[PDB]
């Protein structure tokens, strides 16, 4: 029939590929307080108008565990964190023999009054000053106790910059020309599969890099009852993400009144030591509405029912094994790093079909190197004044019940073992694709004969 | 309508619009002219990801737009060719494909020999056709 | 490309009413229309109505638009281009003239020139609007009427007499044997009782060690008895 | 055939193929979409040489392709012009050059006044010719 080929430029077709994305956010820190650790001094401004199209008739398949936007997220934060510590005061002189004592047992003691010998501005002379340090950040050596920083044994140390905000602000991921990000608008989205409701937004929603452990904060929640996502259910080993439908409110506060003591160690450099405490020593705490918590824990076991042995016994235990900083709900707040005992939230068990409020004990660490990074650790200077955080808790992280071969019951204890899963709680619905505008198709049409 | 608005509709509908996809292909509001405007080191991790993304932007646009120029179709968005359609590619009939397959499905149906079509495309429409002036350019 | 299979054999008293179903697979159930056509005993296949799984606009024939209302749910995607769906059809008040075979068939194309016509057809459903009551069938063996068995191969079968309503098929134990066996059409006695026969084209050799059990699956009666052939024989 | 396969053959042969050179001019298998895929600092010396080479790639392609657009020859690979050939450029005759010089030799024969030809090229084919619509576009 003399069918001829004809070309079409701009054909809507795409193939799964992952390119380099970039930052987007509008007016945030600006003049009053800037120098955010994440948004740097400048990010490309987000457009006030968000573009979302409800791609019709399309049923593209998503995958949130094999998605590379979460891995791009991971290596970006690490390189972003290290870039915000590289130009600052290194605390190599802080490795000396430390002679420390308790505080007001009054013969209650979890911090120590440390005296030690340290270089001054002039290299020739030396100076002795006191400083307070939290427990575990220091360890004994061999009448008068003698201590040493826990990191001087291992890797180097560098002080966090004094005027740097560790507050997570929304960072937008958006595609490059010829690319598009596909959004899963399907409310129920068990693990990953063909999503009937797709959109091709140019820019994701407001994603906050909430550095959290075991429990997630300030995240996104779909409208249906709490969602459960696993790369593979029944592989007891793989961890479990949990999206709520309504977030719980947990407020935390450090009652300690830390004074700022700046002592120079050479020129320009100034170490910011904990001063002398004002007021009676009070342990840091977290409040959880016991009423609000009991129902959130219940809706999960209802959704987990249809995914684990139907009707049977589901228990919750305290973390289970591991290290002290990964088995507690670690996070950052105002600049000081909390580690709260989660054993008080994962102890109840329900099966077979003005107000009291739970509180959680928390300890504080000033020496940190996150993401299991053994390269270089950092000292977080004590935040002068009062501390109070008030963030929603939106996500969870669960783990194994060992290796019970079939049998009687199932238990899930928390274990935020990795940091990249935290962003997977925000990126389950997204996936980027490569537009291919070149399509060829036949039609009985040919151009002029000679030319 | 909208960007890829007809991605799921039949091929006859994508034939009808098509520009909305072609328009939003090179430049974006997302790029937004860089600079903070309104510390003095722009070597940050963000500047590296942006610039390498602005490069592949025009690198992928010009790689495809170079193909339109060697086929005599540079000036227009849809041009006809003098390459006959070979039945081994598809057995389906004229109205059977344009109303029942959608483009998304079609790209998977030709992806095997798609490069072979491109080879024959440079020949009949621009290797011979632009040469045919020899006799007709002046006698 | 995907076998739209119809589940049927449902038949009741005149005026009772019934709903029929058709399970789909192998195609995007979303945007192909699904039609309903029947052929009655007095010939003349009659198209019932078409319906679109998207939006839901339907246009049923005027001869049935007052007593027939058909609806259909959504589909679950399998891949980006296939899915599984199902369609239903409700009818009210019926008589013997409404007896016949009913087909559901996928709309041809996804365009605007012609779609309302069917393309790929269901397996069909036999409806009986008879006032007669349900009766279990009777199984009887087929005698070894002598037939040439040169090469050691000969045909046999099992007979069915006096059954009602709707026809059914004959199978074999554990399947396996489906090619080269020929069961014959049903018969309508002047008494109103149906009957049928089966004849298998496989090597029989000498009766004994081979399998000679014919399997029968049925209707309101269902099945429990599957009889073999009696041994006394000629040549 | 092949890339530059007719570089040593007569000008009549390079006239016959020509695309193989034009095709492999912008994109390469060598670029191979960067990234390791399959330490976390891509500031290495290699990334600097690659990106500065990808830039001059399209910078040299667009510098020449911009010349084809201002001559009315953008859509095609070989276009005729309305500039008469001036005898001071070469004294040789029609069949004397296309069968005896090869292009490699020819580029050295015009490189002196090659820029002067380019100047006259923008004028007769697009400064006047695209202007000539004034009378003919509508009367
Ligand atoms: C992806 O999603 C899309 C939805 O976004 C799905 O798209 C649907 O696809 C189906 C496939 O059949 C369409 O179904 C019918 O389309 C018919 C089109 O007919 C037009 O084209 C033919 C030729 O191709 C012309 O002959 C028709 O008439 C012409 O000639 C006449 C003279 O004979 C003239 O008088 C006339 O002016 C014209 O020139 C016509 O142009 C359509 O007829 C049919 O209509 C039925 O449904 C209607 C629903 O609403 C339609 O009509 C109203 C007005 O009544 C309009 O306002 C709406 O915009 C819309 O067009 C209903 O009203 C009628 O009474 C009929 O019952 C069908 O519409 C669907 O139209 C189409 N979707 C939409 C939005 O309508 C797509 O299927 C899906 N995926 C894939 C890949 O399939
Ligand atoms: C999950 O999300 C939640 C919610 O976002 C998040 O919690 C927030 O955490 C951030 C830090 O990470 C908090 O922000 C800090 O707030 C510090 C305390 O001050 C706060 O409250 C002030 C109250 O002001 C009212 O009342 C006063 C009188 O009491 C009155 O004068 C005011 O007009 C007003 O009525 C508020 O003002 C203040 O911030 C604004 O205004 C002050 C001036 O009024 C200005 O100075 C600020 O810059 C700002 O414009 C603030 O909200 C604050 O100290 C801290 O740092 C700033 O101050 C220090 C003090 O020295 C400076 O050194 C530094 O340079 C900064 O300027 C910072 O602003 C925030 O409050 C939390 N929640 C709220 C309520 O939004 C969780 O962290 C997230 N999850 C995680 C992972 O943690
Ligand atoms: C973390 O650790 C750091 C470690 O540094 C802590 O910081 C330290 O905190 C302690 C708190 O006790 C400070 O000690 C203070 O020292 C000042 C200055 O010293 C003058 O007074 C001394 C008085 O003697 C002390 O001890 C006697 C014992 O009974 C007490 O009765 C008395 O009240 C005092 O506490 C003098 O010895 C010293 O000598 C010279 O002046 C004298 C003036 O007259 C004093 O003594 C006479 C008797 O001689 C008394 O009658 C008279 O009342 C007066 O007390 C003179 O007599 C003598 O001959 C000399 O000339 C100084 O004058 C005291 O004023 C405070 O009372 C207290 O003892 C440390 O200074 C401080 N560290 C530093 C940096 O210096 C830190 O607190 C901790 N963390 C916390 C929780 O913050
Ligand atoms: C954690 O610890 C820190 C460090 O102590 C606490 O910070 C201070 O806490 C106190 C108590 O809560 C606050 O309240 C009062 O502030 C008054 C104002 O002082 C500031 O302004 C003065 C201007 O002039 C004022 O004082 C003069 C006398 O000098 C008067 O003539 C005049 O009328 C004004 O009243 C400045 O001169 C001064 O430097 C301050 O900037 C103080 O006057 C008042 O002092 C009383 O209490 C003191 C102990 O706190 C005591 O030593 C004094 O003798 C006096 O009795 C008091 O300080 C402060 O505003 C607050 N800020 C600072 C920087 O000191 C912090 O509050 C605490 N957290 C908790 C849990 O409260
Ligand atoms: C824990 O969770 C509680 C409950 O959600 C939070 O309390 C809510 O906090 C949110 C945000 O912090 C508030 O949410 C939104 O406020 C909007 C403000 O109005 C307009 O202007 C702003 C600024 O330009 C725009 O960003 C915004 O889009 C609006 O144009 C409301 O308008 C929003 O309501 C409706 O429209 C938006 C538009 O897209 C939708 O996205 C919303 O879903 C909604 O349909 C929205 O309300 C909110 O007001 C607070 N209350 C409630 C009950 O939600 C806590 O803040 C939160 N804590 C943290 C830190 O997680
Ligand atoms: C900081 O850096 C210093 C120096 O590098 C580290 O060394 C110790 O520093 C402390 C001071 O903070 C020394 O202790 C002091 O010693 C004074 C005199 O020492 C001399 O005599 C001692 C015995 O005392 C007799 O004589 C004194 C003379 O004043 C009389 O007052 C006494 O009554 C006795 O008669 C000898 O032991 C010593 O070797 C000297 O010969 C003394 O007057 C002070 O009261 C105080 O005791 C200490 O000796 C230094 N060395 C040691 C062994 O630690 C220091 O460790 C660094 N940081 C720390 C951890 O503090
Ligand atoms: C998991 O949760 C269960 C409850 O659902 C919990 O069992 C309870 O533990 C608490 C605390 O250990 C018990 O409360 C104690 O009861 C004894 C008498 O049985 C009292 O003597 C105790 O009083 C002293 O301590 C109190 C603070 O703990 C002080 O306030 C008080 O003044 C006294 O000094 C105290 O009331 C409680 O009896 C049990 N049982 C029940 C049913 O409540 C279990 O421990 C949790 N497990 C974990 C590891 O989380
Ligand atoms: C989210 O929902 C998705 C959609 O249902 C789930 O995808 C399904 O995943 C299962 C398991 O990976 C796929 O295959 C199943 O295979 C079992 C095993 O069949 C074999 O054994 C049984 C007896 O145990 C036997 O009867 C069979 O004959 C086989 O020998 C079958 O029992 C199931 O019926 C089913 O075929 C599904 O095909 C797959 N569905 C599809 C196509 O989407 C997904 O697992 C859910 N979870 C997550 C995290 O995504
Ligand atoms: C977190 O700390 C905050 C205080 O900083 C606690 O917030 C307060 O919670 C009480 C709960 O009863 C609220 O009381 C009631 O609030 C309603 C409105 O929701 C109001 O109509 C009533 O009159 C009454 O005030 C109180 O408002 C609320 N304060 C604010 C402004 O949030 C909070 O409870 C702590 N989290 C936990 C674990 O409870
Ligand atoms: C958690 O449970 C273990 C037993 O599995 C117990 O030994 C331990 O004391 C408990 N507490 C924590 C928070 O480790
Ligand atoms: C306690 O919590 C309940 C549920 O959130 C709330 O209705 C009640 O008002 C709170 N306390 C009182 C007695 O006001
Ligand atoms: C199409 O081209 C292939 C490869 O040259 C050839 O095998 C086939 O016969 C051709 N079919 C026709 C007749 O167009
Ligand atoms: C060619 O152009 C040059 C420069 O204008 C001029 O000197 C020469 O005479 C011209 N030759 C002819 C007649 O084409």
């Amino acid at each position: 029939e003399n069918l001829w080929v004809t070309v079409y430029y701009g054909v809507p077709v795409w193939k799964d590929a992952e390119t380099t994305l970039f930052c987007a956010s509008d007016a945030k820190a600006y003049e009053t307080e800037k120098h955010n650790v994440w948004a740097t001094h400048a990010c490309v401004p987000t457009d006030p108008n968000p573009q979302e199209i409800h791609l019709e008739n399309v049923t593209e398949e998503f995958n949130m565990w094999k998605n590379n936007m979460v891995e791009q997220m991971h290596t970006d934060i690490i390189s972003l964190w290290d870039q915000s510590l590289k130009p600052c005061v290194k605390l190599t002189p802080l490795c000396v023999t430390l002679q420390c004592t308790n505080v007001t047992n009054n013969i209650r003691g979890e911090l120590k009054n440390c005296s030690f010998n340290m270089t001054t501005e002039l290299r020739d002379k030396k100076q002795k000053v006191y400083s307070l340090f939290y427990r575990l950040d220091v360890v004994q050596i061999n009448s008068n106790k003698e201590y040493r920083l826990i990191n001087c044994n291992t890797s180097a140390i560098t002080q966090a910059c004094p005027k740097v905000s560790f507050e997570p602000i929304p960072i937008h991921y958006c595609a490059p020309a010829g690319f598009a990000i596909l959004k899963c608008k399907d409310k129920k989205f068990n693990g990953t599969g063909p999503c009937p409701s797709v959109s091709t937004v140019q820019c994701t929603h407001g994603i906050k890099p909430v550095v959290s452990t075991q429990l997630l904060l300030n995240g996104s929640l779909a409208e249906e009852e709490v969602m459960i996502r696993s790369e593979n259910i029944t592989n007891n080993a793989k961890n479990i993400l949990v999206q709520f439908n309504t977030p719980v409110q947990i407020n935390c506060t450090r009652p300690n009144n830390n004074t700022r003591k700046s002592i120079r160690i050479g020129p320009g450099q100034a170490f910011y030591a904990t001063g002398d405490i004002i007021g009676d020593i009070r342990q840091a705490h977290c409040n959880v509405s016991k009423a609000t918590w009991n129902e959130t824990l219940g809706k999960v076991v209802k959704q987990l029912r249809k995914h684990f042995g139907n009707n049977t016994i589901i228990r919750f235990a305290n973390s289970s094994g591991g290290d002290l900083e990964v088995t507690t709900h670690s996070f950052n707040c105002g600049g000081e790093f909390f580690y709260c005992n989660t054993s008080g939230l994962f102890n109840s068990t329900w099966i077979s079909n003005s107000n009291d409020s739970i509180t959680l004990p928390c300890r504080i660490k000033q020496i940190i190197n996150m993401w299991q990074r053994i390269g270089q650790a950092m000292y977080a200077p004590p935040i002068q004044g009062v501390i109070r955080c008030v963030s929603n808790i939106t996500g969870l992280i669960l783990t194994r019940d060992g290796g019970s071969t079939n049998s009687t019951t199932e238990t899930f204890r928390p274990g935020g073992g990795d940091m990249r899963d935290n962003w997977r709680s925000e990126l389950y619905k997204y996936k980027v694709v490569k537009i291919e505008p070149l399509g060829v198709a036949p039609t009985r049409c040919k151009r002029r004969v000679v030319g | 309508l909208g960007f890829l608005g007809a991605a799921g509709s039949t091929m006859g509908a994508a034939s009808m619009t098509l520009t909305v996809q072609a328009r939003n292909l090179l430049s974006g509001i997302v790029q937004q002219q860089s600079n903070l405007l309104r510390h003095l080191l722009k070597l940050t991790v963000w500047g590296i990801k942006q610039l390498q993304a602005r490069v592949l932007a025009v690198e992928r646009y010009l790689r495809d737009q170079q193909l339109l120029g060697i086929w005599g179709c540079s000036g227009k968005l849809i041009c006809c060719t003098n390459v006959p359609w070979n039945s081994s590619w598809s057995n389906r009939n004229l109205s059977e494909i344009w109303d029942n397959m959608t483009w998304l499905q079609w790209d998977k149906e030709i992806s095997n020999y798609t490069q072979i079509i491109y080879g024959l495309l440079e020949e009949s429409q621009n290797q011979q056709e632009k040469n045919e002036q020899d006799l007709l350019a002046l006698d | 490309e995907g076998q739209l299979v119809q589940s049927g054999a449902e038949l009741k008293k005149p005026g009772a009413s019934v709903k029929i179903s058709c399970k789909t697979s192998g195609y995007r159930f979303n945007f192909y229309h699904i039609n309903w056509i029947r052929q009655t005993a007095g010939r003349g296949p009659e198209w019932m109505g078409w319906i679109s799984p998207y939006s839901g606009d339907k246009n049923l024939a005027p001869a049935f638009q007052d007593r027939v209302i058909m609806t259909t749910d959504t589909e679950v995607p399998v891949t980006s281009f296939t899915s599984t769906g199902a369609a239903y059809m409700e009818i009210r008040n019926l008589k013997f003239d409404d007896t016949g075979t009913y087909f559901c068939a996928k709309g041809l194309l996804r365009d605007g020139s012609s779609t309302w016509l069917p393309y790929l057809w269901g397996q069909g459903t036999l409806l009986t609007v008879s006032s007669a009551s349900t009766k279990g069938p009777s199984v009887f063996p087929l005698a070894p009427s002598s037939k040439s068995t040169s090469g050691g191969t000969a045909a046999l079968g099992c007979l069915v007499k006096d059954y009602f309503p709707e026809p059914v098929t004959v199978s074999w134990n554990s399947g396996a044997l489906t090619s080269g066996v020929h069961t014959f059409p049903a018969v309508l006695q002047s008494s109103g009782l149906y009957s049928l026969s089966s004849v298998v084209t496989v090597p029989s050799s000498s009766l004994g060690t081979q399998t000679y059990i014919c399997n029968v699956n049925h209707k309101p009666s269902n099945t429990k008895v599957d009889k073999r052939v009696e041994p006394k024989s000629c040549d």
